[PDB]
């Protein structure tokens, strides 16, 4: 939810590119997606988020014993600018009546 | 089929003429680069609009 | 599902890129100047 | 011991090779094959070869309808849903910039006067 | 050796994506990109009410051939068991979900599209079989087979 007023604040200060705060990472593809439904599954976060790029591999976090997701996933793209066109696009998404949060 | 030649009325180049004397007259004060202004906007106003017919 | 529509149409990067309404240019007055489009250098 | 903490060890080479982006890494791929151009063509202008097939002709990959503009124009992969599911922030954001040249030269017109 | 590890994963579709997706429950069958109404594409077609290309529907009791109604076209539908389904039928043979009918871009076109209804659908008495676009011309009939109902398509002319 503090993603999005970030962004408002480089937009409206006109911060133009590579100042970015996207530019604090350069390193990084794997994304972070929590607050997840429990009842989505690998395949499916794949289907929605190779939207904006092409996954390599992400593994979500399901608790070991029960098997169930702890309700996040760690995941990670081929490119980097689908990280930084995911975080600063896909954020405040509604699925299954609850939003997600993503971040580097 | 046919050949349809353009020339310029004459009303027309008489409301151009009063327009440039428009300019000099009603212009003694004014200054020299806001007269060009003038000039450039009339004669841009014929020209744009008429074009081949000018020549 | 899928978000469909009929056709087409169009895209958006230009869209949205000239002011609106506006209108030409004051009733025509010689003060105005404003013959070119872009600065010099 | 060898083959298992090369297991683990080759894996630091696979996961750190995959973290950064696979797909960064090809475009700086490219730059290096830009230098062997250098070191044949020093100086190159028109009509030497490369340039002139360069001027002739002017691994699923998803099929579906349209993925919409992506600032850095990225197809999305092989099985995507198919499916917009954004904030438009792209857009908005995408269109907000495009407004701005627009005030750039509405701002200028300005100037003359 | 049996299981190895009891849950491993899945790679596969999360019923809250479809179902979100599509809701009336959940349906099936949604719109492909060509789908437009008649009317409109008689607008293109610059053509007012009087020579406008309309498609009323015919009942006939598949027991005694006429009208309980008579239905246009022209305002895609959802033939269906009656609430969800929009075409509503009294039919218990209908499954929940029984077929759809789509105007599509190919011109403006007619079409009958099966669900799957688990009896199927006759068409001249003559079925189909599921999941394709089955082009309709006038005059043709619905009812897999002997169905409570009948059904004739028409355009509108004379």
């Amino acid at each position: 939810k503090l993603i999005n007023e970030l962004n408002e604040r480089e937009v409206q200060l006109g911060v133009a590119d590579k100042v970015s705060w996207h530019s604090e990472y350069k390193d990084s593809a794997w994304i972070f997606l929590g607050g997840l439904p429990y009842e989505l599954t690998e395949g499916d976060i794949i289907c929605v988020f190779s939207q904006y790029g092409e996954i390599v591999n992400i593994n979500l976090v399901r608790d070991k014993k029960t098997g169930k997701s702890k309700g996040f996933c760690f995941l990670c793209y081929e490119d980097q600018r689908s990280t930084i066109l995911a975080v600063d696009n896909f954020n405040g998404i509604k699925i299954k009546g609850r939003t997600i949060r993503v971040d580097h | 089929t046919a050949q349809c030649f353009l020339r310029v009325d004459d009303e027309s180049m008489q409301r151009f003429h009063n327009r440039v004397r428009q300019i000099l007259m009603a212009s003694g004060s004014t200054t020299f680069t806001k007269i060009v202004n003038k000039w450039n906007t009339a004669l841009i106003g014929l020209m744009t609009y008429f074009r081949e017919a000018v020549v | 599902n899928p978000r469909t529509s009929n056709e087409v149409q169009y895209d958006q990067r230009l869209f949205n890129q000239s002011k609106g309404m506006d209108s030409g240019f004051a009733g025509g007055e010689d003060e105005i100047y404003n013959v070119y489009d872009q600065a010099w250098r | 011991q060898r083959r298992k903490a090369e297991k683990d060890s080759e894996r630091d080479e696979l996961y750190a090779q995959w973290g950064k982006g696979l797909a960064q890494s090809r475009q700086q791929q490219q730059n290096v094959e830009d230098a062997m151009k250098e070191m044949q063509k020093p100086l190159a202008r028109y009509i030497d070869d490369e340039d002139l097939d360069r001027m002739l002709r002017e691994r699923p990959r998803y099929s579906g309808p349209a993925p919409p503009p992506n600032r850095f124009n990225i197809w999305p992969g092989y099985r995507w849903d198919g499916v917009d599911r954004s904030n438009g922030f792209e857009q908005k954001r995408f269109a907000r910039l495009a407004s701005k040249k627009a005030v750039e030269e509405l701002a200028y017109k300005w100037s003359v006067e | 050796n049996l299981q190895a590890q009891e849950e491993e994963r899945e790679f596969y579709n999360a019923r809250r994506r479809e179902h979100r997706q599509r809701n009336d429950p959940g349906g099936n069958n949604k719109e492909k990109e060509v789908p437009a109404k008649e009317k409109p594409s008689f607008e293109l077609s610059g053509a007012l009410l009087e020579d406008t290309n309309t498609f009323r529907g015919v009942v006939i009791k598949y027991s005694e051939p006429k009208r309980w109604r008579l239905y246009p076209f022209k305002n895609a539908y959802l033939l269906g068991r009656h609430p969800i389904d929009h075409p509503s039928c009294s039919k218990q043979h209908a499954v929940f979900q029984y077929r759809l009918v789509e105007y599509t871009r190919a011109r403006v076109k007619p079409y009958i599209i099966d669900l799957g209804s688990g009896n199927g659908t006759f068409l001249n008495n003559k079925r189909i079989e599921p999941q394709r676009y089955y082009e309709l011309k006038e005059k043709d009939v619905l009812k897999e087979i002997d169905d409570e109902d009948e059904e004739e398509e028409e355009e509108v002319s004379d």
